[PDB]
């Protein structure tokens, strides 16, 4: 754990 | 070495750095030494992610370029980063498809090889007709589609993952560049039915997936 | 011109392309003109997009080095390859430390601008202070701190609590005193005081200010 900062054709 | 730059390639997959992935397995295309069924696949791999970050990237300038009709000075701008965008994508492909004609489509050995190598040429030609030479780019790419997909039918099994993949890749080159619609859902449902009436444990995956495509395609064509 | 770079800019972002975003934000900077209110959220975009790319890049490639210890081959290719990302990582934080210097903290005529830059510049000496080895780390460190220690004395006095920009700097001041110093008891407190005190003066901009108060109770249930 870090510390917390400030439709489509499918193919192959 | 050929084992370093592997090793490097495995490593940069990793660390998301597909730029240097594709500069390592060129130089292992380089060697002439006919690639293994795992460096083919880092290989494409890291091509399929330099060729598609501009890909994605061609199709968010142009659609934004569609709704700038009213204003022609921001029309130029995204104009000419479309153009930069393109001639990025022009010089990726080609690199690829200078590899495919040089050193590996030459030293295709086994028949496996030969149809992955296959494959890859007509997608990287379906990428540069996606963007006079129109017809060219097109014919050039159904040529690799059509001798890859004979090789395929004749000696590998509909179950086999390669076969499959082409049917997908083949389907698509109808619709989106073709406008062919329906001469492609018979190959993605003929490619689909053939492989249900039918496999190992490390090819699975990759079978069932490309399947799955298949059906995702052909329910998303038939609107 | 600046608005020809700006929009330029808004080009690559939408199509991802943050070295391109970042180079068209760093001359508009580089022409003296103090940047307005958007102009430094596309600049601060660009970079942090452009140097979160090496920072992950870093972490995945330093924990392998860590595991891959006793197959020396494996350590050393990740060893040499995360010093090239260290080499990619130092020269895009001196290249905005070098731009915030000559450029945008000196012309800052507004405490919000300041502050703003502030922070920035303790962001990414803090980001050179992830992966610094010694003998500089501890003026790199310093240098931080100062950074944000003065960013911090401006935004309390002149900023409210409910303020984004002093919310986001409490958020990321307390995780340079967590991660970096090895503080994590002066983290808790600068975290929970500006999370309380947001609070107290709530007892447009809020769409940010509440992301970063979920935030603040994020890293404080995480490092408890």
């Amino acid at each position: 754990p870090r510390s917390n900062s400030w439709p489509r054709s499918n193919s192959t | 070495d050929k084992n370093e730059l592997v090793q490097k390639a495995k490593l940069a997959e990793q660390a998301e750095r597909y730029d240097d992935m594709a500069a390592c397995m060129k130089s292992v295309t380089e060697q002439g030494a006919e690639l293994s069924n795992e460096e083919r696949n880092l290989l494409s791999v890291a091509y399929k992610n330099v060729v598609g970050a501009r890909r994605s990237s061609w199709r968010v300038v142009s659609s934004i370029e569609q709704k700038t009709e009213g204003a022609e000075k921001k029309q130029q701008m995204a104009r000419e980063y479309r153009e930069k965008i393109e001639t990025e994508l022009r010089d990726i492909c080609n690199d690829v498809l200078s590899l495919l004609e040089k050193f590996l489509i030459p030293n295709a050995s086994q028949p496996e090889s030969k149809v992955f190598y296959l494959k890859m040429k007509g997608d990287y030609y379906r990428y540069l007709a996606e963007v006079d030479d129109k017809k060219g780019i097109v014919d050039q790419s159904q040529q690799a589609y059509q001798e890859a997909f004979e090789i395929s039918k004749k000696e590998m099994q509909p179950t086999h993952p390669i076969r499959l993949g082409l049917a997908l890749n083949f389907s698509v080159f109808y619709y989106e560049i073709l406008n062919s619609p329906e001469k492609a859902c018979s190959l993605a449902k003929t490619a689909f039915d053939e492989a249900i009436a039918e496999l190992s444990e490390e090819s699975y995956k990759d079978s069932t997936l490309i399947m799955q495509l298949l059906r995702d395609n052909l329910t998303l064509w038939t609107s």
